[PDB]
């Protein structure tokens, strides 16, 4: 057939995004080469991407259904295992309305099967108890984030910081995790930018700052106070910009004022403080890299300098999962129907009804990953995980497995044999990266196309398919989609943004970034353009208080 | 027609002769070689997407090649090494591999090492006056021509100037000035000098083509007795018009050859002083050499890097887990590599962390040769380590005057 | 505060017994100088070398047999090629390259084995503590 064949992907290990070349011969991944037309990644990649060509060909992925029959799994096929499915699901509906299911998928897998898995959990039996990893993974940061400025996301991209004076790294190992974001930060530093990282530990990124600083951790909150209060004190703060676009100014000087000495709290000695703080306030553009109330003072630091809407400025908190920015996006949270669209606003929950030809969704706030797994048994009762692992992953491994015993019909779908798998009644197998045909989203908001390599094992069956022939089975309509490409016009058609990223534009080797409202648009790189995404347009900035643990 | 010959060579096909940079003669011996059953596959390079896009392609039907005419001059890949790992080593089956000279010195480092056959692999030859990272030609484009990188629609490195064919016109700008402004050609090509495949079975460029002909021919170099015979096979079933060359332009091929030796030696000299002497190289070196993460990219991108497991990932040399990694992991390349470096440049593109490898490694290595007089890539000449010699042991130990290894051994 | 660390890999069959010579006939020199002692000097990786100078050797010194009286035919050209070649490598790292050299000692050469030791040690008292134990941090 083929014989060295380059496909060009997306790496599935984190939320650079970087582009690589998959070599398929014979329909076999054999290994994966650079791709330097990438301008994420100029066809450099981490360990992780070099190797993630490995596990594509295992023999223990899962290449057919398997049911729990009285006890060991029996092999069967896709007609008899959906239907079990669809019967079960069915009668869990019709005794316990919609607060009797469960859904939440994983942050591994494709924005179409994000979206086509919460509208298989909205549009039929009306819960918004759908959920994904980014509860229990580190960052809770995007609602904090989104109530200093709008949007959760991060505000300008990764070349970004190349046009800053005061790249300002906080407690992030920006090269152990995310090395291709971390690239930046030595490109920075051979072009001569002041760097200052602030980790409680001397961490390899920690090693390419021009300043280091230790403080005792647990202590973001008092030090963060400390470096206000100076700015405030000297008045490095911007006028225009507090002045014009942000509010909340006295809430925060009443709040700071207190730590004028957090030597007690924050191990930093007064001189070191007024020096990463005057450097701060003193450069012109100057970005901040994270890594709630954490990042909420990450937000004041930024407005209170008047450092945001503009090339070479922002705060670019960094995801760590490689499509959990694209999960959010697609709606696989309880309270956001796809491109942040609040359910609790009839405008647009009428506007899901007409779109989807649905009636009466349910504008609850639904139930978060522990939120259902601690209900596991009292109301929730039948549960599909779409990838999950949370016998391993939650903490409580043992509670998690007492809860999920505690429940009826759990369906599960992976591509191996998980520790999961033993509690499912169902296990319907899945593609990987390599036989999907879908899109992530980076960490900078930038869409990326995800192309298939080669063929799903056995009988395993991509997502899309598999929810699309379920909601077959259980006679709903909207799932006729036979395509990454319908699917992702339909959520086009859904959402205000991300309506002009279509696939003819996603084509580009450069991707589409997230607010991008229009078909000639090009997209969004940094956002907060001139005017923020809160009520008044304007940026609140709050007062936190540190709380000793 | 016979080893030495220089030629000019057009194709017949007039749609070949059109696609192609100069008179499409690659284009037409590898669609005769193929269709004519001398080889059993082509590996070219075509483009995937916006002329950016190089993309190496394994092409078996005849009807593929007119795909892969035109030279993409943002192809800074490496040929012979994807032939290693995912084509057997070109053990069992023939192939004629369009190469430039980087590519044709790796097919002999890795041959010398045994891990491809040459017996079965041809090797056309192009000139090359260097190549440019995609990415950095985007924003050249961007920036210093202010033109919008999508609209190009051809670019070349013509008369030391990058011409750029956008919709309105077309540009220059002389490559040096680009170069000093921080853009241009990769460095390592900067410092290049193979720049004739002279040990390529075929060498074609646009370098001596003079007159009535400076666009639509091709300057055929038949540098030995397999490409004679790919050369007259072509000509004589008719796919291929060949021209003996004009003596001005065979003089004046000398000419530019000459003077991009003389760039090149410049280039070398500033680049080697720029990175210092004495103790202030060691803490270049070192201080770079701290930002590794252990990707192991430039070992596999590495022609001369054949080894199953390197030495890198053995516990004895480097603690397996210790990130901040020792300097042992550079010195461990230095010490294999740099006797045989052929400045590909794969090493340091290929870095995450931006680390200057070919330029140290090139470092090493020019002196390696001017101490030893091996010249890595041009013939099956054994490396250094691998044939040493009584005599020339004898010698080395008399032409210091010395009765150890100590001193009087450089100026 | 300081003393050098020198090490040394010699042959068996020339270098030590040279050295062990030197010992029998009683020639004193510095106690600076600890020996590894391989079968032949063709035993000797470059990594080896490379290894000793990034843990802090001041300096190294290789001592094998002359030429033409290896106990192997022809096993101490492969490591004088060798040692030539690491002389070239430390010199454009910016390592001072005579912390590193190579003797011929013959098994009847107590003195100049005795005479070996002193210059090294002097060599690298000169030289001084060597620059990575520093620049690693
Ligand atoms: C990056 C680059 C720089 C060059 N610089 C010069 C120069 O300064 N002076 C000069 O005289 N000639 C240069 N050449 C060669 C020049 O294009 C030749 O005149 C041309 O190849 C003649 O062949 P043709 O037009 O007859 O056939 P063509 O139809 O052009 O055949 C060209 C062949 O080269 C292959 N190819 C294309 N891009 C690459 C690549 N990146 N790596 C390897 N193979 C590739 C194509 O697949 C095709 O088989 C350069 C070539 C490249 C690729
Ligand atoms: S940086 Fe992240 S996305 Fe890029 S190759 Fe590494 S793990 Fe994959
Ligand atoms: S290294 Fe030399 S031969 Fe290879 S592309 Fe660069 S200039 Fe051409
Ligand atoms: S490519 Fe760069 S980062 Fe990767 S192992 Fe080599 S030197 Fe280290
Ligand atoms: S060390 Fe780097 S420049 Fe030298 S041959 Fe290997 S890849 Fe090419
Ligand atoms: S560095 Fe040395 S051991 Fe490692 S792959 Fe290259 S030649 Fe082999
Ligand atoms: S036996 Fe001593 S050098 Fe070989």
């Amino acid at each position: 057939s083929e014989i060295m064949k380059y496909v060009a992907t997306t790496c599935p290990y984190c939320g650079v995004g970087c582009t690589l070349n998959l070599v398929v011969s014979n329909g076999k991944v054999v290994g994966v080469e650079p791709n330097q037309r990438s301008p994420i990644n100029e066809g450099k990649l981490c360990p992780k991407g070099v190797t993630c060509w490995e596990h594509i060909h295992s023999p223990d992925r899962l290449t057919t259904p398997l049911i729990k029959k009285d006890g060991k799994f029996i092999e069967a096929s896709w007609d008899e295992a959906l239907d079990l499915v669809a019967k079960n699901l069915k009668v869990i509906y019709d005794k316990h309305g919609p607060k009797g299911l469960g859904f939440q998928t994983s942050c591994r897998t494709v924005n179409e099967d994000c979206y086509i898995f919460q509208k298989f959990a909205r549009v039929g039996f009306k819960t918004n108890n759908v959920d994904n990893c980014a509860r229990i993974c580190h960052g809770p940061s995007v609602a904090g984030l989104s109530l200093s400025f709008g949007s959760g996301a991060a505000t300008n991209g990764f070349e970004d910081a190349l046009n800053a004076d005061l790249i300002l790294i906080w407690g992030s190992n920006a090269v152990e995790a995310h090395p291709l974001a971390g690239r930046r930060i030595a490109q920075a530093k051979k072009k001569g930018i002041q760097i200052i990282a602030v980790d409680p530990r001397y961490t390899m990124t920690a090693r390419l700052a021009d300043t280091y600083v230790r403080f005792n951790p647990s202590t973001h909150i008092a030090l963060a106070n400390s470096m206000m209060y100076w700015i405030i004190k000297e008045g490095l703060e911007d006028k225009k910009f507090i002045q014009d676009r942000v509010n909340g100014f006295e809430d925060l000087k009443k709040t700071v004022e207190n730590y004028a000495d957090a030597e007690a709290i924050h191990g930093v000695p007064l001189d070191v403080v007024k020096d990463i703080a005057f450097r701060y306030a003193k450069a012109k553009n100057a970005v901040i890299i994270y890594c709630t109330d954490n990042v909420r003072s990450m937000g004041n630091l930024a407005l209170l300098t008047g450092n945001v809407g503009r090339e070479g400025v922002g705060v670019n908190p960094l995801r760590g999962q490689n499509n959990v920015q694209g999960a959010c996006d697609m709606g696989a949270y309880p309270n956001v129907y796809s491109g942040y669209q609040k359910c609790e606003v009839a405008e647009n929950r009428a506007k899901m009804e007409k779109a989807w030809s649905v009636t009466n969704l349910p504008d609850w706030y639904g139930a978060t990953l522990t939120e259902q797994i601690n209900q596991c048994g009292d109301e929730i009762k039948g549960m599909y995980i779409l990838g999950l692992n949370p016998v391993v992953t939650y903490p409580s491994s043992n509670h998690v497995k007492a809860q999920l015993e505690k429940l009826d019909f759990l369906v599960v779908q992976d591509i191996f044999f998980t520790e999961t798998c033993q509690y499912a009644d169902v296990i319907l197998p899945g593609a990987c990266f390599a036989e999907k045909d879908g899109t992530f989203t980076s960490g900078e908001r930038r869409i990326n196309r995800v192309r298939k390599a080669v063929n799903p094992p056995g009988q395993a069956k991509e997502d899309i398919h598999i929810i699309s022939e379920l909601a077959a089975k259980m006679g709903f309509k909207g799932f006729e989609l036979p395509t990454a490409k319908d699917v992702w016009d339909d959520m086009r058609a859904v959402t205000p943004s991300m309506f002009g990223a279509t696939y003819e534009k996603l084509e580009r080797p450069e991707g589409i970034c997230w607010p991008c409202p229009t078909e000639e648009h090009p997209g969004t790189p940094i956002l907060h353009r001139e005017k923020f995404a809160t009520a008044d347009g304007k940026g609140n900035l709050f007062g936190i208080d540190y709380r000793p643990p | 027609a016979a080893k030495g010959d220089m030629l000019y060579a057009w194709a017949k096909d007039a749609e070949i002769q059109k696609k192609g940079e100069c008179g499409g003669a690659v284009t037409a011996l590898l669609k005769h070689a193929l269709e004519t059953k001398m080889v059993d596959a082509v590996v070219a390079i075509k483009k995937g997407k916006d002329l950016y896009d190089a993309v190496p392609t394994v092409i078996t039907n005849p009807e593929d090649i007119i795909q892969t005419a035109g030279s993409l001059h943002c192809g800074t890949l490496l040929i012979p090494k994807l032939i290693k790992k995912y084509l057997n080593g070109a053990k069992d089956m023939k192939l004629a591999v369009t190469c430039k000279g980087c590519d044709a010195m790796a097919f002999y480092e890795l041959a010398k090492r045994n891990q491809i056959n040459l017996d079965n692999i041809i090797m056309i030859g192009v000139n090359c006056g260097g190549s440019v990272s995609p990415v950095t030609a985007r924003k050249m484009i961007s920036n210093k021509f202010g033109v919008d990188p999508d609209t190009v629609h051809k670019e070349e490195i013509d008369k030391g100037q990058f011409i750029i064919e956008y919709e309105g016109g077309h540009k220059g700008i002389k490559i040096d000035e680009l170069e000093e402004e921080g853009y241009g050609r990769r460095s390592n090509c900067r410092r290049c000098k193979m720049k004739i495949p002279r040990q390529a079975d075929i060498a074609a460029g646009n370098w001596g083509v003079i007159g009535d002909k400076a666009g639509k021919a091709t300057f055929l170099e038949i540098c030995s007795e397999k490409g004679a015979n790919l050369v007259n096979s072509a000509q004589s079933k008719g796919a291929l018009e060949i021209s003996p060359a004009d003596p001005k332009g065979i003089d004046i091929r000398a000419k530019v050859e000459k003077a991009m030796f003389n760039l090149g030696d410049e280039w070398r000299h500033r680049d080697f002083e720029g990175m210092g002497k004495g103790k202030d190289r060691l803490k270049l070196m070192m201080s770079e050499s701290s930002k590794c993460i252990k990707c192991y990219a430039c070992v596999e991108a590495c022609p001369i890097c054949y080894c199953i497991e390197c030495s890198t990932k053995k516990p004895w040399y480097i603690a397996p887990g210790v990130l901040p990694t020792s300097f042992m992991f550079h010195l461990i390349r230095f010490a294999h590599v740099s006797d045989s470096c052929i400045n590909c440049g794969q090493c340091e593109e290929l870095c995450p962390m931006e680390i200057p490898n070919a330029l140290f490694m090139h470092s090493q290595q020019v002196e390696i040769e001017k101490m030893f007089g091996h010249i890595p890539g041009q013939d099956m000449t054994p490396p250094i380590h691998a044939f040493v010699e009584e005599k020339a042991e004898r010698a080395r130990l008399d032409a210091t005057g010395t009765d150890s290894i100590y001193t009087n051994i450089f100026t | 505060d300081w003393k050098p660390q020198i090490l040394a890999i010699i042959c068996n069959w020339c270098s030590y017994a040279g050295a062990d010579l030197a010992g029998g006939a009683r020639i004193q020199y510095p106690p600076t100088v600890r020996a590894i002692r391989v079968m032949c000097t063709g035993r000797v990786d470059m990594l080896f070398i490379l290894k000793a100078f990034v843990e802090g050797a001041d300096g190294v010194l290789v001592s094998g047999c002359h030429f033409g009286d290896c106990h192997y035919l022809e096993g101490n050209y492969k490591a004088a090629k060798r040692m030539f070649m690491i002389k070239n490598l430390l010199r454009n790292i910016g390592l001072d390259d005579r912390r590193f050299r190579m003797t011929f000692v013959s098994a009847s050469e107590g003195a100049k084995w005795g005479m070996v030791m002193e210059d090294v040690t002097n060599t690298i008292k000169e030289l001084g503590p060597s620059p990575i134990k520093e620049f690693k941090k």
